[PDB]
């Protein structure tokens, strides 16, 4: 079974920094994304940050100068390093994976999610 | 259970006979048609009430032959109600021969 | 036999038109299935699904009668209808190939650079393609051959026999059929590639504390690419050699096989769902159709 397992998050103050880390521990296809998504209170869930097997990443304008993903090249662990954090990333972040195993379509895995608070 | 034909009972035997007759084109001389002799016989019991397997000697008979155009031997001419349904010239194995009457007798 | 061989027909065209409706319904029907890819598999369903419609059911017919009951006219259509319908589907299944491709080993990239209007031009160019290959040349009678022998069934409206000039057969095969072909095994030899290249990046990370062994998801990655590329290889291959091994030596191969040949082609065309359409949304909205 896959399972993803966050942690990090919490209280912070605004100007300060967290390091988000999620370690998938299952059979995933060389071949994935990984990523954070969040959800705002009273908001839809938007992508934060994204990081393909092979090292391309992609990033919300939000957080961009900001945010950092990477992945640990050995493990299934993906890493958010957040800086200059503002009470506007206060939200429910999740860590996702999309597995690229069946070729023709996706499988998602998704975090249970962690809670970040931000105060000004 | 194998009719053995004649040049004269060819007409009343096959061309008339009812059902489906598998017709035999042998010879003494050919050890090709030899070869075919023993599981005829076999498929006579094998495939009895399904068809009628009948032979006929070319060298004893040699009226009946030109008269379809048999170039080599031995000939398996499967015969249905006086018309030639299918033809195999050459020598088979018995798994060969019952692929061949097993597809032609299902229609 | 021949019994069975009418039987095994009707189940072809059963399964092609189910198959390939239910395809359509599930896609047409479920917002969550309107995604890029799944408007190429929309276009090869189409294909099929004429395929399913007219093609098979008047080749059937073909097949029992040993005649063409429709004359002339309707003999040169069915003949442009078939070559379409194949042309479309075969090079539909390479652009899911290309498709597929990008959007596994370049995600980003791809987002930005396949847009729906672009799809859109792709699926117009393979019919255009299609269309161009098989009603400009079968009704213009550029496929004709000049021997005696064929132009007596050009001139028998109960002869539908296929039967083309040198240039025709080749061109049409290469474009129907090897070009395409060609495509899809240089594009899923190069997610083989990647795929065995990111493991080998995996294993140099470790500083020698672990090496990668194929895990359940690269195991059946390969059965994956092994069930694309067997079955439509499996399927087309015989058809479209034996097709260019006509217009040389004429002799050499039966036209019972040919045509034999022909209809294990079709017999993709039912295949294709079961490949291209087994996403957990897929199977979703398939209990959905069916109550
Ligand atoms: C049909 O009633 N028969 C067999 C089925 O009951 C009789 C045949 O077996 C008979 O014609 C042959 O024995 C001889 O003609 C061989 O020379
Ligand atoms: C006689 C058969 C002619 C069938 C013609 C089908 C045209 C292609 C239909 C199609 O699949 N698309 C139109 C572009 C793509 C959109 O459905 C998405
Ligand atoms: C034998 C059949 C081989 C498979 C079918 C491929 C044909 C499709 C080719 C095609 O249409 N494009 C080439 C893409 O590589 C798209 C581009 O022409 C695209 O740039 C334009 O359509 C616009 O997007 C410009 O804004
Ligand atoms: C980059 C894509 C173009 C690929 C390059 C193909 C080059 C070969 C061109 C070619 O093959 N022929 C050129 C001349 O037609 C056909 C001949 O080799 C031969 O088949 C004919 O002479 C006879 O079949 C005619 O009876
Ligand atoms: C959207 C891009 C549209 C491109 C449209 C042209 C398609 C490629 C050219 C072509 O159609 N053929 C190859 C050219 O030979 C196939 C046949 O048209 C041709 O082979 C036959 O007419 C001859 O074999 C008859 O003697
Ligand atoms: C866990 C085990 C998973 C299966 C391992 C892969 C199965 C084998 C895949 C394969 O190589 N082919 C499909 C056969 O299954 C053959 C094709 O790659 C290709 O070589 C042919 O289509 C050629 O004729 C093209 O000209
Ligand atoms: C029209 C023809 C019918 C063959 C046939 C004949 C009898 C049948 O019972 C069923 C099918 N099929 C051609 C398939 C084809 C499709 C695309 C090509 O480029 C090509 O050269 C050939
Ligand atoms: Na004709």
């Amino acid at each position: 079974q896959v399972q993803l397992q966050e942690s990090g998050g919490g209280l912070v103050q605004a100007g300060g920094s967290l390091r988000l880390s999620c370690a998938a521990s299952g059979s995933i296809f060389a071949l994935n994304i990984m990523g954070w998504y969040r959800q705002a209170p009273g908001k839809q869930r938007e992508l934060v940050a994204a990081i393909h097997s092979g090292g391309t990443t992609n990033y919300a304008n939000s957080v961009k100068g900001r945010f950092t993903i990477s992945r640990d090249n050995a493990a299934n662990t993906v890493y958010l390093q957040m800086n200059s954090l503002k009470p506007e990333d206060t939200a429910v972040y999740y860590c996702n994976v999309k597995d690229f195993g069946a070729i023709i379509y996706d499988y998602d895995y998704w975090g249970q999610g962690t809670q970040v608070t931000v105060s000004s | 259970k194998i009719i053995h034909l004649t040049d004269d009972s060819f007409d009343t035997d096959v061309l008339k006979a009812d059902g489906a007759i598998l017709v035999d084109f042998w010879a003494e001389w050919s050890g090709p048609s030899k070869m075919i002799a023993p599981i005829l016989d076999e498929i006579a019991d094998e495939y009895q009430g399904k068809l009628t397997v009948a032979k006929l000697n070319i060298d004893q008979n040699p009226g009946t032959a030109p008269k379809y155009g048999i170039r080599g031997i031995p000939t398996l001419l499967l015969f249905k109600n006086g018309e030639v349904a299918a033809t195999k010239v050459g020598a088979l194995s018995k798994g060969q021969l019952k692929e061949f009457l097993d597809a032609n007798l299902a229609e | 036999a021949a019994k069975v061989m009418s039987l095994l027909m009707a189940l072809v065209v059963l399964l092609i038109v189910a198959g390939n409706v239910l395809v359509i319904a599930a896609i047409g029907s479920t917002q969550r299935l309107q995604t890029l890819t799944n408007l190429f598999i929309t276009s090869l369903a189409c294909a099929d699904l004429v395929v399913g419609l007219l093609v098979v059911p008047f080749g059937a017919t073909l097949v029992v009668r040993g005649t063409w009951l429709w004359g002339s006219f309707l003999c040169e259509l069915w003949t442009s209808l078939d070559v379409l319908c194949v042309t479309a589907s075969i090079e539909t299944l390479c652009v899911i190939a290309i498709d597929r491709y990008l959007a596994i080993t370049s995600p980003f990239r791809y987002q930005s650079l396949m847009t729906r209007a672009r799809a859109k031009v792709i699926i117009c160019t393979v019919w255009a393609i299609s269309a161009l290959v098989s009603f400009l040349p079968i009704m213009m009678h550029w496929w004709r051959d000049e021997d005696p022998q064929a132009l007596k069934c050009y001139q028998d409206p109960g002869c539908c026999d296929f039967v083309t000039n040198r240039a025709y057969a080749i061109a049409s095969s290469i474009i129907s059929f090897y070009i395409p072909l060609l495509i899809m095994i240089f594009v899923y030899l190069r997610v083989y590639r990647e795929a065995k290249e990111q493991i080998r990046k995996i294993d140099r990370a470790s500083k020698r504390k672990t090496s990668r062994v194929m895990a359940m998801k690269e195991h059946k990655a390969l059965k994956t690419l092994g069930i694309i590329m067997g079955v439509f290889t499996l399927c087309w291959l015989p058809f479209f050699l034996v097709n260019i091994v006509n217009v040389f030596n004429r002799d050499l191969v039966p036209d019972w096989l040919f045509v034999a040949f022909n209809w294990l082609g079709y017999a993709n065309s039912a295949m294709n769902p079961i490949i291209y359409c087994r996403s957990p949304d897929f199977r979703k909205a398939f209990k959905r159709l069916l109550a």
